[PDB]
């Protein structure tokens, strides 16, 4: 079968880099 | 084919042996008699699991000789074909007649009636092969053969088998 | 086993020393190979604690560089755990060690999960994790419990990732 | 403390690798559960699970982009660049690698001449595992046994130490494994005196 | 002139959604302004036209859902080119419109209508806007090597080798 | 969806050689030299395998479209949407990126037929002329 | 014994020559080659995962 799923390696805590600039009108 | 099954066994001990240390003793009687055996009825005897988890039972001294038998249950690993099965093996001997596979720890021949006419033998070629369009066969050469028939004798099983029909050869 | 033929010695549903019906359990070369160094160094491991009653190397056996490094450790094996009086066992050993599709132990927790992910039988399983076919047809004519079982592109994909899974010598 | 501070970094470090890698799977792992339940199951983890009924990758088709000579070319030779770049490293760390090993190689040959040239022939040697060390070290064999001496109390056996200190050659009984010093040789030098 | 990448281009508009609000009826009016909204689109031309008149699974449930979203198709089937279309709507945070160029094959032998082919991936959620996964999964995998090579590098600096001894810590 | 799979099934094995190799470093005490070498050098191979996977497939990871459920709920997994849906690198490898450009002096999108062309044609020669070189040399000496 | 330990060196030695032509055909075209003709075989197809194989190289 399966030997062992995945553990839960999320990182929520990661800030993420997304660009943001195109704000003012 | 590799598979796991429940087996038991009847040991006598001699009364010679009959001191504090008697489970050793029947372990290593276990141990040397049982691996590496051929059972009819199970195929060969490959492994033991769980050597610390051997089970035991009350002995039971024989009237007429006073050796103690004992039965021992345990788990264990064989080797056992069926018909009609196909099995990867390595060639082991080349003759005119067809040629001799080793699957596992036991011999699957074949005749030359049972391969396709467009394998050829080649004496001339060192070692003797068999030669065809597509596929060579030889020593150290990987062939599939489907088991027909299987023989059981007390000690060893032999089988026969054909590779007469398509997708067979050298892979 | 053909038409899977397997017999009361070798039923599907195994009743074990406690009574409760077990799953048949079938091994390729090298999950068979795997269980029995596993076993024989432990085995090994079990005696030497004994030796030290009475009266850091292991890690080098498992490990191994080669193929020929790999056969003189089981050698060594054989010898300081079985005696030298079965021959067979030495056999079945090498032609273990000589076809083995996969040496590392994730990579054949991989073919399982990958060949029994579908939930085929037993006996196929094991088949394909022995056989390395290039075509489905092929393996579908060399087993012929996979006809009319599995769809070809299935079939196909497992085994092109199966060759690929296979661990470079 | 730096073995401490340096192994932190690496632990960190790898960590920071496997969170991003993590992504990968969970994202990839939706399309075999949208075709096949199942098998799809086992490979997402428990909270995914609950999140949502994993059948979240399907199939969709989208054109090639046109090429031009534009992108490729650009690509190619920042490529080109990257790859220059790794023989760069490539270099600077194989000649670090090979200074090092060099250093320290000269070294190891300077303690190897020093044990080649300060090495006389002596008696009868031997390698013995150490009861506390467990290694092997060379051994002497200077006692009388095979003198016809009856004595069986002492082997008359001698470890040979290498001083690290010194640069020179010390022998260390068996039996006298009690003085753990350089004062030995006063300590166990005995003598026999008559007085009449 | 460095460009931040369209795809992770994100637009805010307080002042629009502060005056009207979010709702399907004005989503393609929010979208008009971004620079995404490309001018050349028969969008565009449909919205002058209309201008100057009044001067002078769920792709089926959406469609008979809204009338405008009809006039959409009407005013849209006559010209041929980059056109803005609606995928999907759920109500009251997440809308999703659907980027496709059509070129009405009118010639004869074809009996399939105006062709559909996909350009873009729009997302409107909240009131922000997202704009390829291989991309993302190269660069994680990079970025962890890079990791890797650090950490191994580091772990090579600790590595202290002695012939007598082999290599230790 | 066959290469996805098959990409999937890789990476999932790839990400379990790393979850194995971060449980056998995390503990206190560091285990043998040798046992290290096989693990890193099995990884990095799975590694390689994975990139290689993933160039060989390009086309039918570009034809996909991404698209969220409509059963999928943003209102409540927002966040967990953009964590998946956002793919910049981190900026120390941006940073190092601009750093290599500044110091190679390579940039891609003003180059031209001028001296740069002859520098890129008088660099192929000494690639092919060391490759030469080298067979002669391995073909001086016999090796077997 | 003394047979096993001259294969061992011959594989040593194999080794170190293989090892030595991959590293020069690495480093020498490690600037990527682009031919129109289909007889040439050089794959550059994920941008940065070439330097990952760069670096696997130099590892190695």
């Amino acid at each position: 079968p399966s030997y062992s799923p995945t553990s839960p390696s999320y990182s929520p805590t990661s800030p993420s880099y997304s660009p943001t600039s195109p704000s003012y009108s | 084919m590799f598979f796991i099954k429940d087996l038991s066994l009847n040991i006598t001990l001699h009364p010679s042996f009959f001191g504090p240390r008697m489970k050793q003793y029947l372990k290593t009687k276990l141990l040397e008699e049982v691996e590496g055996s051929c059972t009819g009825k199970f195929g060969y005897i490959l492994c033991v699991l769980d050597y610390d988890n051997i089970d035991i039972q009350r002995g039971r001294i024989l009237p007429t000789d006073g050796s103690a038998e004992f039965n021992v249950k345990y788990r264990a690993v064989v080797f056992k074909p069926f018909k009609g099965e196909v099995v990867d093996g390595t060639v082991v001997s080349c003759s005119q007649h067809g040629f001799e596979v080793q699957v596992g720890p036991m011999k699957v021949f074949v005749t030359k009636h049972l391969m396709p006419q467009d394998l050829t033998f080649n004496a001339g070629s060192n070692p003797p092969s068999y030669q065809s369009s597509e596929d060579v066969i030889t020593i150290k050469s990987r062939i599939r053969v489907k088991i027909e028939g299987c023989i059981s004798q007390v000690s060893s099983i032999h089988a026969i088998g054909s590779i007469k029909e398509d997708y067979l050869g050298a892979i | 086993a053909a038409t899977l033929q397997l017999g009361q010695e070798f039923q599907l549903k195994q009743i074990n020393h406690q009574g409760e019906e077990e799953e048949l359990i079938a091994l390729n070369l090298s999950e068979a190979r795997l269980v029995i160094k596993e076993a024989l160094v432990e085995r090994r491991r079990a005696f030497k604690r004994s030796q030290k009653k009475h009266k850091a190397d292991d890690d080098d056996f498992m490990h191994s560089e080669t193929r020929e490094k790999e056969l003189e450790s089981i050698d060594v094996l054989l010898e300081q755990t079985t005696g030298g009086n079965n021959k067979d066992l030495k056999n079945t050993m090498q032609y273990l060690t000589n076809f083995s599709r996969f040496r590392d132990q994730e990579t054949v927790g991989a073919v399982i999960q990958l060949l029994k992910s579908t939930g085929l039988h037993p006996f196929e399983v094991a088949q394909l994790g022995s056989l390395a076919c290039d075509t489905a047809d092929e393996a579908k004519t060399l087993i012929p419990s996979l006809n009319n079982k599995i769809s070809d592109d299935e079939l196909e994909r497992i085994l092109k990732e199966l060759s690929n899974l296979e661990t470079l010598y | 403390e730096q073995f401490v501070k340096r192994r932190r970094d690496m632990l960190e470090h790898i960590n920071l690798a496997m969170n991003e890698s993590s992504l990968a799977l969970e994202f990839v792992s939706l399309l075999l559960s949208s075709v096949k339940e199942s098998t799809g199951m086992s490979s997402m983890s428990p909270f995914l699970r609950k999140v949502v009924k994993p059948s979240s990758l399907n199939s969709d088709k989208i054109p090639y982009v046109a090429p031009t000579k534009k992108e490729y070319i650009e690509l190619d030779i920042l490529n080109k660049g990257w790859k220059l770049q790794s023989l760069n490293e490539s270099k600077d760390l194989l000649r670090a690698s090979f200074n090092k090993l060099s250093s320290i190689l000269q070294n190891e040959h300077d303690y190897w001449n020093k044990i080649m040239q300060s090495i006389s022939n002596k008696d009868v040697i031997f390698k013995i595992r150490d009861r506390t060390s467990g290694q092997k070290l060379l051994a002497i064999k200077y006692g009388y046994e095979d003198s016809g001496s009856t004595y069986k109390h002492d082997r008359g056996i001698a470890n040979i130490r290498n001083n690290i200190e010194s640069q020179n050659l010390d022998l260390i009984p068996h039996s006298s494994s009690v003085f753990k010093g350089t004062d030995f040789v006063h300590s166990v030098k005995k003598f026999l005196r008559v007085r009449i | 002139m460095n460009v931040t990448p369209l795809d992770e281009l994100q637009w805010k508009s307080p002042e629009w959604i502060q005056v009207f609000g979010l709702r399907t009826e004005n989503v393609l009016d929010y979208f008009a302004e971004s620079p995404f909204f490309d001018k050349t689109s028969n969008n565009q031309v449909i919205k002058m036209q209309r201008q100057f008149s009044q001067l002078n699974p769920a792709r089926r449930q959406i469609l008979f859902k809204y009338p405008m979203y009809m006039q959409l198709e009407e005013e849209l089937m006559k010209l041929d080119g980059t056109e803005y279309v609606l995928s999907s709507v759920r109500e009251p945070d997440f809308w999703v419109i659907r980027k496709q160029r059509r070129t009405n094959n009118s010639g004869v032998g074809s009996a399939k209508g105006p062709e559909i082919i996909p350009l873009q991936d729009y997302y409107i959620i909240g009131a922000n806007i997202y704009q390829t996964i291989f991309k993302i999964v190269q660069s994680r995998l990079m970025s962890t090597s890079y990791h890797l090579n650090s950490t191994l590098e580091s772990l090579y600096d600790l590595i202290e080798f002695q012939p007598s001894q082999g290599v230790h810590y | 969806g066959q290469a996805l799979d098959a990409v999937r099934m890789r990476l999932a094995q790839l990400t379990h050689s790393l979850r194995r190799i971060r449980d056998e470093m995390s503990k206190a005490e560091l285990p043998q030299w040798y046992t290290l070498q096989s693990q890193l050098n099995v990884t990095l191979s799975q590694l390689v395998s994975v990139t290689s996977t993933l160039q060989h497939f390009q086309e039918t990871l570009d034809s996909t479209v991404v698209y969220p459920l409509p059963k999928f709920p943003t209102t409540s997994h927002e966040s967990l949407v953009t964590t998946l849906l956002r793919k910049k690198n981190i900026p120390e490898v941006d940073e190092w990126m601009k750093y290599v450009r500044e110091t190679s002096g390579v940039t891609t999108a003003l180059l031209k037929d001028e001296e740069i062309e002859k520098l890129l044609q008088q660099d192929r020669e000494i690639t092919n002329w060391a490759r030469t070189t080298f067979r002669n040399e391995y073909g001086k000496h016999d090796f077997k | 014994m003394s047979n096993q330990a001259l294969y061992e060196k011959l594989e040593q030695t194999r080794t170190i020559l293989s090892v030595k032509l991959a590293e020069l055909i690495n480093m020498t075209t490690i600037a990527d080659r682009n031919d129109d003709d289909e007889g040439s075989f050089a794959q550059e197809n994920s941008e940065l995962a070439v330097a990952t194989t760069s670096v696997m190289m130099v590892n190695n």
